[PDB]
Parts: structure tokens; C-alpha cells; sequence
């Protein structure tokens, strides 16, 4: 079967459109071009970022795709497909929802990875360098695999560390280490 | 004017869905007719439900209902026909001339759902009728205009009970009456249709004092229920 | 640019939260998209006259129940809020 089975809720859509688009060979022209419509979608505001949500009909739906389309005359046609289905099945709000289901399955065939280094406080770069070639040095990260990794700030933890990716995580973190410690100070 | 074209979308027993033409919705409690090789089947607006798909109940069978079937709409609540002449007939649901006296001579047609009266208007009398029964007259004395109620359990000749009313009551009354029959069995309403022409209530040639609604427990459900409202409405 | 602008077009650009259109109407349960100023249970009206609480406040839409007879109200109607929650003359 194609590479990563999300099935999202309404990330079936975003398989078919994957797969579908995957033996027209034009997935990366087609996220390029989901992208364009997408980028276009959020830096339209009135309407498709205020009518996101529907209320509109379903002729009033089309022709709110129509105007879409008009907008680029770069579309693929698969996701024009994908865009009447979303018109015909009237939903919109799952419109940013597929763009990101198809995004990692996108980036699946690609075979980027991702990851995070959640700590309280945004940290070094050399630091972030260091992590980088470590974690691609690491088997944890596969060779024709490639690695994304984000620092983010989660200050919810205080103190620590964890690296995260591929699910699979390193957690020297002072909150557990802590919380052992007054545990085992209960005892 | 036009009929606002409806295409059925599910028929789960008696709700059938229509999905009727955008930017028009016929109104909650309209009176839809599908023309079907069996008269013309009455759906009767109960819900919207959204891009212009309505959920309807049916008042006749559904049976050879083909998927996306055009509806036409007859654009408002089920109208049946009254007059002075329904006198007399055997009119079912939808208003058909199920008489078998062939067509109803219709003076006016009025819808089955009526707003009721105002408090304003009801005025409450307190004039006494009586049936000539012992019971009824000492124990329990009827009154113009009323109510009256026969509670009671499976067939404590309940319809017996009520033949001996229109007996007495209905033969000596000058006003109209009107014989509402929902889900009555077809025996008791050969009974009831052959008592009254019997006793001439329904003169097959004379006025008749009464009129029948006679409503049969095979019809459907959706169409017992509005068994009633037709009675009212006459 | 172009596009956009008949989209404004074909937008009806609606206060919506004042301003609230039915999504769907059965059963007496109006469920109207917009209203996002409404307080629970406060007077509704519909432009049909209809009068109505807001019994349910849900993200979605807004569960008016209708104090009117529901064959008077018909899907996408404007609904004003009176904005004044249930009171009764005293004196």
C-alpha cells in the first residue's frame, strides 16, 4: 500500500488524493499547486478565512470554487478534483485539514522526518548544529531519510530536556528526575 | 408555478428524502406529490434538513419508489375538499373520492393543519344533551358542544357503544355529524358505511346528516396520523 | 483580486453575531449559524416574528427553540436578537 496510512478524519481524502496522484507521478506539482491555492485561501480573509466555515450552498459553494480556480490557471486537476469533491461533499473547514494530511504523506515520499527539542526556553543554535548531527548521525534517523528537527519553547516544562522524533524519544528532563527525587524522599 | 423538482434520495420506510431545487424550499408542512403508477403518492413536508433536502413523510405506500424520483410540489399544507356535498362520501387521507360514488363535487378545498382557536374566541356553554341511556343520563349527563370521552379497553364494543350514540343522538340531531373512523378494521367499516345507509343517515339519493372518514389501519402509519386532522378540517 | 471581489459579491457579509441565518430547521430546533454575541436562553426573533430561546449555546450553531409554530420558519432566515432575555411586564 502507499507509504504512510493516516486516514485522518477526512485524511481518507487525503490518501486518495495521495495515492491517486501518486501514480500520475504528480504529487509534488500537485502539492506545489495545493499550496499556491492554499497560500491564496489564507491571504484571501473575506471569505476562506471568514467563510471558512460554510453556510453557503451548494451552487453558492461552486461558485465560491469557481472563483478559486480562477484565481490560478496552474491547478493540477486532481486536486480540481479534490476541490469539487470538497464542494460536492461541502465541506471547506477540512480544506487546511487535507492540506496538511496530504503535506505528510507528501513529505513521507519524500522522506523527511521530523522532530522537536521542546525545553523551557529557546536554547543555542550550536546546540541545536550539535543535536542535528547527532540525530542524523544516529541510526534513529535512516540514511535516504532526512531530518527536520524544531526547537520549540514549552516553558509548561520547566528546566530539562527531551528530544523527540520518529516517536521515539530521549526525556533528561529535570521534572521527572525530581519528581523521582521526592518520591523516593516520601518513601 | 413551476413545481419545484425534488429527486428522492432515501426511502426509509415512510420518511422519504427529497432533494428539491436549490434556492426554494418548500415549506414545513407542505403537501408534495410524486405522480406514481399508483395515484400520485403525498409526501408532507416535516423537516428541512439542508441544502435543500427535506425529510417528508409519506401518506401512501411505498412501494416502487425509484431513486431520485421528480417530486412535484403541490406548494402547501394537504388540502382536501369540503363543501356540503362531502356530506355523504367516504373520503380517505389525501382527500381522494373514495366514496365509490365516484368524484366529490369539491366547493372549497381548506388545509388539514389549522391554527386552533383563540381564547377570545371559545365560549363556554353549559347546555345538557341526552342519549336516553340510563348510565349516561343519571351518572354521567352529556352536554352541548362537548367533549365526551368512552375510555375503555379492546373491544368492550367500543365502536357498538358509538353505533348506539349515532343511533339515538346523530338520527335525532338536526346538525351535521362527522364519522372519523383511524384504523378502523374493514369490517367494522362495512358495518359502519351499511348501518348508516341503513338507517339512512347516508340516503343515497336524500342529504346525509353525516360524513365519513373512514381510515384503515393497513394504511400507513404517516397517513393514520392525519386521518384526524382531515376530520377536523371538516 | 477579481476573484476575490465577486467572492465579496457573493458573500452576503452579514454581522453574524447580531445577525445570525437558520442552518436547519426541524422539530422547533432552529440551529442558526451567527448570533456569537448571544447570552443563554436570551429572546431571539426571527424574521418570520418567531420568538425564541437559546436553550443550547454550541460552537457550531445556536439550538433557538422556537416559542412560534414551526411552519412559519424556513431555513436561512435572518434572526435578529432582541437581546433582552425572557421578561414579563410587572406591576
Amino acid at each position: 500500500p502507499p507509504p504512510v496510512r493516516l486516514f485522518g478524519v477526512e485524511g481518507t481524502y487525503a490518501t486518495a488524493l495521495y495515492q491517486a496522484a501518486a501514480k500520475n507521478s504528480s504529487i509534488d506539482a500537485a502539492f506545489q499547486s495545493l499550496q499556491k491555492v492554499e497560500s491564496t485561501v489564507k491571504k484571501n480573509p473575506k471569505l476562506g478565512h471568514l467563510l471558512l466555515n460554510p453556510a453557503l450552498s451548494l451552487k453558492d459553494r461552486n461558485s465560491v470554487i469557481d472563483a478559486i480556480v480562477e484565481t490560478h490557471k496552474n491547478l493540477d486537476g486532481y486536486v480540481v478534483n479534490l476541490l469539487k469533491v470538497l464542494s460536492e461533499n461541502n465541506r471547506l473547514g477540512c480544506f487546511e485539514k487535507i492540506a496538511s494530511d496530504f503535506g505528510v504523506l507528501n513529505d513521507a515520499h519524500n522522506g523527511l522526518l521530523k522532530g522537536t527539542v521542546t525545553s523551557a526556553e529557546p536554547l543555542d543554535p550550536k546546540s541545536f548544529k550539535r543535536i542535528e548531527k547527532a540525530l542524523s548521525a544516529s541510526k534513529l534517523v535512516g540514511q535516504g531519510k532526512s531530518l527536520k528537527l524544531e526547537n520549540v519553547v514549552k516553558p509548561e516544562i520547566k528546566g530539562g530536556l527531551i528530544v523527540e522524533l520518529g516517536d521515539k524519544t530521549v526525556d533528561l528532563s529535570i521534572s521527572t528526575k525530581i519528581q523521582k527525587l521526592n518520591k523516593v524522599l516520601e518513601d | 408555478s413551476t413545481p419545484i423538482t425534488g429527486k428522492v434520495t432515501a426511502v426509509i420506510g415512510a420518511i422519504v428524502d427529497v432533494h428539491f431545487e436549490q434556492s426554494e424550499l418548500p415549506a414545513i408542512l407542505n403537501a408534495l406529490e410524486i405522480k406514481t403508477p399508483q395515484g400520485k403518492l403525498v409526501l408532507e413536508v416535516a423537516q428541512h434538513l439542508g441544502e435543500n433536502t427535506v425529510r417528508t413523510i409519506a401518506m401512501d405506500g411505498t412501494e416502487g419508489l425509484v431513486r431520485g424520483e421528480k417530486v412535484l410540489d403541490t406548494g402547501g399544507p394537504i388540502s382536501v375538499p369540503v363543501g356540503r356535498e362531502t356530506l355523504g362520501r367516504i373520503i380517505n387521507v389525501i382527500g381522494e373520492p373514495i366514496d365509490e360514488r365516484g368524484p366529490i363535487k369539491s366547493k372549497l378545498r381548506k388545509p388539514i393543519h389549522a391554527d386552533p382557536p383563540s381564547f377570545a374566541e371559545q365560549s363556554t356553554s353549559a347546555e345538557i344533551l341526552e342519549t336516553g341511556i340510563k348510565v349516561v343520563d343519571l351518572l354521567a349527563p352529556y352536554a352541548r358542544g362537548g367533549k365526551i370521552g368512552l375510555f375503555g379497553g379492546a373491544g368492550v364494543g367500543k365502536t357498538v357503544f358509538i353505533q348506539e350514540l349515532i343511533n339515538n343522538i346523530a338520527k335525532a340531531h338536526g346538525g351535521f355529524s362527522v364519522f372519523t373512523g383511524v384504523g378502523e378494521r374493514t369490517r367494522e367499516g362495512n358495518d359502519l358505511y351499511r348501518e348508516m345507509k341503513e338507517t339512512g343517515v347516508i340516503n343515497l339519493e336524500g342529504e346525509s346528516k353525516v360524513a365519513l372518514v373512514f381510515g384503515q389501519m393497513n394504511e400507513p402509519p404517516g397517513a393514520r396520523a392525519r386521518v384526524a386532522l382531515t376530520g377536523l378540517t371538516i | 483580486s477579481i476573484l476575490e471581489e465577486r467572492i465579496k459579491g457573493v458573500s452576503d457579509e452579514a454581522n453574524l453575531n447580531e445577525t445570525g441565518r437558520v442552518l436547519a430547521v426541524g422539530d422547533g430546533i432552529a440551529r442558526v449559524f451567527g448570533l456569537n454575541n448571544i447570552q443563554a436562553e436570551e429572546l431571539v426573533e426571527f424574521s418570520s416574528g418567531v420568538k425564541g430561546m437559546a436553550l443550547n449555546l454550541e460552537p457550531g450553531q445556536v439550538g433557538i427553540v422556537l416559542f412560534g409554530s414551526d411552519r412559519l420558519v424556513k431555513e436561512g432566515e435572518l434572526v435578529k436578537r432582541t437581546g433582552n432575555i425572557v421578561d414579563v411586564p410587572v406591576g
